[PDB]
RNA sequence: UAUGCCAGCUGGUGGAUUGCUCGGCUCAGGCGCUGAUGAAGGACGUGCCAAGCUGCGAUAAGCCAUGGGGAGCC
RNA sequence: GUGGAAGUCUGUUAGAGUUGGUGUCCUACAAUACCCUCUCGUGAUCUAUGUGUAGGGGUGAAAGGCCCAUCGAGUCCGGCA
RNA sequence: GUCGGGUGAGAACCCCGACGGCCUAAUGGAUAAGGGUUCCUCAGCACUGCUGAUCAGCUGAGGGUUAGCCGGUCCUAAGUC
RNA sequence: AGGGAAACGUGAUUCAACCUGGGGCCCAUGAAAAGACGAGCAUAGUGUCCGUACCGAGAACCGACACAGGUGUCCAUGGCGGCGAAAGCCAAGGCCUGUCGGGAGCAACCAACGUUAGGGAAUUCGGCAAGUUAGUCCCGUACCUUCGGAAGAAGGGAUGCC
RNA sequence: UGUCCCAACGUUGGGCCCGGUGAACUGUACAUUCCAGUGCGGAGUCUGGAGACACCCAGGGGGAAGCGAAGACCCUAUGGA
C-alpha cells in the first residue's frame, strides 16, 4: 500500500484543536496540551528563544 | 446582568406556530433555561405559559417555542407588539 | 403527403451499439431530401422514434415505412410509422 | 417550467419511489406552480399527478418448473451442480431416519406389539445403524 | 461528528464572518471581503 | 505575391521610469513595572442597516464628574 | 454407522494479500493508479475505535523495514551569514 | 441515449412524457468519523462546473435543527491527568 | 385507535431476529464498575442542561481538484437460478453526472478483443502471452509415504426434454 | 494453441475532419540541406563541392552526440555519514 495519496484517506482523526487559552488551533485533544501555548502542561506560557534569531 | 428574552423570532414557520398552535416564539439568551424563559413570558406578556421547547440556534443565539395555554391566544398576545 | 420506405443499411457504418441514433438521423436526412425540406423542418412523430428503437439501440431494422406531409409558410414535413 | 421540487414532493406524499411519480405532460403549468404539499395532493385528486404500478417478476415460468421437479423430473445428472452432500446434508438425514425408526418402535411398545426388551433390542440396533428405514425395520421385526 | 454548544457558536460565527461588505458601505466609502471561507475549498480551524 | 524578414507609425498589453510619501531604518533626550481588588493574552459579543479594522463590554464605537473646547457632531 | 477434529482442502462470500503480464498509464485518474492473472480466506486470521512506546530513542517473525509522500538516525526552529 | 414537448434573449446535456438503457453488499436504505450550512426557498450567471446551461454543492438574500422515555450526560476498561 | 380505493383472509412449510438447551477444546481460562432485582399500591408534582439541518462519497470525508486512489458499522432472508451471501437475468429503490459534443464504412497507426486453413513451440533466455481442461454422478486409480497422505493421481463412461 | 511458419479479416475506443474548451515540455543566435574534408581527434553554421521555388496536412522516429537529472561508476578533497 502506498504511502502516500492512498494512506492519506483514513486521516479523519481529531487531534489539534481551538485551544481554551491562547485561542490557536494547537490544543490536541488526545494529550489535552497545547503545542503552541503549553496550556495543561504549563503554568507559564509557551516561549523559547529560538523563535528568533539569536541576536533579536 | 442579562435579560432572559431578546426580542420575537417572527418568521413565516413563527406564525404558523402562532395562528395554528398558539405557541410564540423567541430569541433568547442562551444561558437561559426552559423554566426561566417560562417565567420571564408569563411576566413579560401576563399569560400562562404550558410548555417551552429550546433550541441553540446556528445563529449562535438561543431560539424557544414557547406554547400559551387556551386561555391565552398568541395571534393576540403578538399582534400588540 | 405520401407513402416511403426508407432503407437504414447506412446505420451499419456507425458503430452497432449505436446504431438507433445513427437511424433516427437517416430517417430525418432521407425525409428532407426527398422532400425538399431543411432538415430543421422534419418533424417525426414518435411513433417512428419508438419503431427505430424498437429491439433496443444495436438491432434497428434494415427499412422503415414512413408516412410524411409536407406544407406551411416556412416549409416542413411531419412523419409518422405507418 | 422545472418540477424536480414537486417530483420529490409527490413521491412522499404518494409515498412511492420518485422514479414512478408521473405528472400530466399538459398540465405542467399548473403542476409548476404547486408549491405545497397540499397543492400537490390537491393535483393528486385530480389525477394531474398519479404513481405507476410496480412490477413484479412472474413466478409461472417457475411453478410449471417446481411441478416438474417436485414429480421427479428435470434433475438428471446434467442438472445437478452440487455436490451430492450439497444437494442432500447427510447428517440431516439421518436425524430424519433415525428419529422415524424412534417413533415407529415407540409406538409399536405403547401399543404392545412390543416388550420393553424386544423394543430396548431394536432400538440400539437401530442407533447402531441397523436399519436403513421404517420398512426395512418393520420387516426385520417380522423375523 | 458532535459538536458542543461552544463549537457550534464558532461554527455560527464563521458563517456570519462569511458574508459579503453590504452594498452601502461601498457607497459610503467610495470604494472585497478578504476572510471569504468556501466550505469546500477552505478549512475552519478545531 | 501569399506564408514572411527588418525598422517605424497608430492603438493595445505590461508596469519600468521620473516625480510624490500616511511606512520603514538608525541615532538621541525623557520615562519605566503589571497581576488573586483576577493581569497580560485570547474567546464571544456590541452599530438602524455592519463583513473587516478600531473602540467598547449585557450600562458594550459607550455612562458620570471636574476642567479645557466650541457650533458643530453621529 | 455415528461424530465433526484441523495454524486442513476448494472458494473474486465478506475480507486480507500482491505472483506474472516486465500489459495500460508514465506532463497519469493517481507524487505508487487501472485491467487480467495470482495467494490467503477458523486463524501466529482480518478489522474499527480507544490506548501505550519518541529520535542514538521507539518499533522491528530482521528487509537497515517502519516512526504522517521525510529514515544507515524523523520533523521544526535555532546555533547559522 | 432518442423522439416529441415545456421555459427562456439563448437549450445536445434545466424540466415533462414516451421509447431505450445502467446499478442488485450497490450506483439502493440507515449511519460513525470527518466536513460545517454544503440543507430549503427566492433571485441570479462576473466566478466555480473538463463543452453549454435557463441548472447547480457556484453568487446574493432570506428561512430551517423543537426530546423525562434517541444519543450525550452516569459507570468503569487499556490507560491519562 | 389508526391506516386502506377496496378486500380489510385462513391454513401450511422452510424458518433471520429473539428465547432456551446439550456436547467438545485450553502449556490459551475468555473485563470491570455504576445500576437493577430482592422490595406493594393511589393520587399529584417534577423531569433542567448539550446534540438534532445536510452529505456520508467515481462532486459535501482525507488525498492541492467535483481526483478511476483511500475511508468503519447495519440492511447476509426480494424473484429465477444453483452448493452458494457465486455467475447470468429481473424487481423494489436509484440513475442516464464514472458528465463535452458533431461527422467520415470511419485509411495508416495504437489500445482492448473475436476468428483464422495446413503445420503444432519450429517462436523465446524461458511456452512469456494465449490456449487446453472444467460443474455433478458411476467406474477406476501408480511410484512413494512420517500410514495422515499421495488422490479430483492417471484413465473410462454418463449428463437434455417429454 | 496465431509463440512461430505468415500473416488476414473483423469488433469496440481512439486516431482523421468539424463546434466548444484549452495547457505543458523546450527556446544564445542563425537555420532548405547532403557528401567529403577540417577542427579540442564525434560540424545544419568552418572549407570545397553537390543539391535547394515558398507554404501547409498525415506518418513512423535517422540526426540535432534530441528533452529530462551540476555522473549514482572512477579518481581527487589534509569533505560527510
Ligand atoms: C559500470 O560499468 C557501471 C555500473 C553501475 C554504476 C553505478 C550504479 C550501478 C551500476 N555503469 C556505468 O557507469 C554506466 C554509465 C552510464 C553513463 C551514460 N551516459
Ligand atoms: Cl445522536
Ligand atoms: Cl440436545
Ligand atoms: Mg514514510
Ligand atoms: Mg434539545
Ligand atoms: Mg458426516
Ligand atoms: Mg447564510
Ligand atoms: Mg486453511
Ligand atoms: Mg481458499
Ligand atoms: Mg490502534
Ligand atoms: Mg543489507
Ligand atoms: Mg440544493
Ligand atoms: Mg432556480
Ligand atoms: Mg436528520
Ligand atoms: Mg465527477
Ligand atoms: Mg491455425
Ligand atoms: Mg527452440
Ligand atoms: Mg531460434
Ligand atoms: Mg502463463
Ligand atoms: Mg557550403
Ligand atoms: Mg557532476
Ligand atoms: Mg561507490
Ligand atoms: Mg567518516
Ligand atoms: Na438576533
Ligand atoms: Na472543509
Ligand atoms: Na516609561
Ligand atoms: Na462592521
Ligand atoms: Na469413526
Ligand atoms: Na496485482
Ligand atoms: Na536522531
Ligand atoms: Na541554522
Ligand atoms: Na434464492
Ligand atoms: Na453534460
Ligand atoms: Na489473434
Ligand atoms: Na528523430
Amino acid at each position: 500500500t502506498g504511502a502516500g495519496t492512498p494512506s492519506q484517506g483514513k486521516k479523519n482523526t481529531t487531534t489539534h484543536t481551538k485551544c481554551r487559552r491562547c485561542g490557536e488551533k494547537s490544543y490536541h485533544t488526545k494529550k489535552k496540551v497545547c503545542s503552541s501555548c503549553g496550556f495543561g502542561k504549563s503554568a507559564k506560557r509557551r516561549d523559547y528563544e529560538w523563535q528568533s534569531k539569536a541576536g533579536e | 446582568s442579562w435579560d432572559v428574552i431578546k426580542h420575537p423570532h417572527v418568521t413565516e414557520k413563527a406564525m404558523n406556530d402562532m395562528d395554528f398552535q398558539n405557541k410564540l416564539q423567541f430569541a433568547v439568551d442562551d444561558r437561559a433555561s426552559k423554566g426561566e424563559v417560562a417565567d420571564a413570558v408569563e411576566e413579560q406578556y401576563d399569560v400562562t405559559v404550558e410548555q417551552v421547547n429550546t433550541q441553540n440556534t446556528m445563529d449562535g443565539e438561543k431560539k424557544a417555542v414557547v406554547r400559551l395555554s387556551e386561555d391565552d391566544d398568541a395571534q393576540e398576545v403578538a399582534s400588540r407588539i | 403527403e405520401r407513402v416511403v420506405t426508407i432503407p437504414l443499411r447506412d446505420a451499419r457504418a456507425e458503430p452497432n451499439h449505436k446504431r438507433a441514433d445513427k437511424a433516427m438521423i437517416l430517417i430525418r436526412e432521407h425525409l428532407a431530401k426527398h422532400f425538399s425540406v431543411d432538415e430543421d423542418a422534419v418533424r417525426l412523430d414518435p411513433s417512428i422514434n419508438e419503431a427505430a428503437w424498437a429491439r433496443g439501440r444495436a438491432n434497428t431494422p434494415s427499412k422503415i415505412r414512413v408516412r410524411a406531409a409536407r406544407f406551411e409558410e416556412e416549409g416542413e414535413a411531419i412523419v409518422e410509422a405507418e | 417550467t422545472d418540477l424536480s421540487a414537486q417530483k420529490r414532493l409527490a413521491a412522499d406524499v404518494l409515498d412511492v419511489g420518485k422514479n414512478r411519480v408521473w405528472f400530466n405532460p399538459e398540465r405542467q403549468g399548473d403542476i409548476a406552480d404547486a408549491i405545497t404539499r397540499e397543492d400537490v395532493r390537491e393535483l393528486v385528486d385530480e389525477g394531474a399527478i398519479q404513481a405507476k404500478d410496480k412490477k413484479g417478476n412472474s413466478r409461472g415460468r417457475a411453478r410449471e418448473r417446481q411441478k416438474k421437479r417436485a414429480k421427479g423430473h428435470q434433475k438428471g445428472a446434467g442438472s445437478r451442480k452440487g455436490k451430492a452432500g450439497a444437494r442432500q446434508n447427510s447428517k440431516e438425514d439421518w436425524e430424519s431416519r433415525i428419529r422415524a425408526q424412534r417413533t415407529k418402535l415407540r409406538e409399536l411398545r405403547d401399543e404392545g406389539t412390543l416388550s420393553s426388551s424386544q423394543y430396548r433390542d431394536l432400538y440400539d440396533k437401530a442407533g447402531g445403524g441397523e436399519f436403513d428405514s421404517v420398512a426395512d425395520l418393520e420387516r426385520y421385526i417380522d423375523a | 461528528g458532535k459538536k458542543s454548544k461552544a463549537t457550534k457558536k464558532r461554527l455560527a460565527k464563521l458563517d456570519n464572518q462569511n458574508s459579503r461588505v453590504p452594498a452601502w458601505v461601498m457607497l459610503k466609502t467610495d470604494e472585497r471581503n478578504h476572510k471569504r471561507r468556501h466550505w469546500r475549498r477552505n478549512d475552519t480551524d478545531e
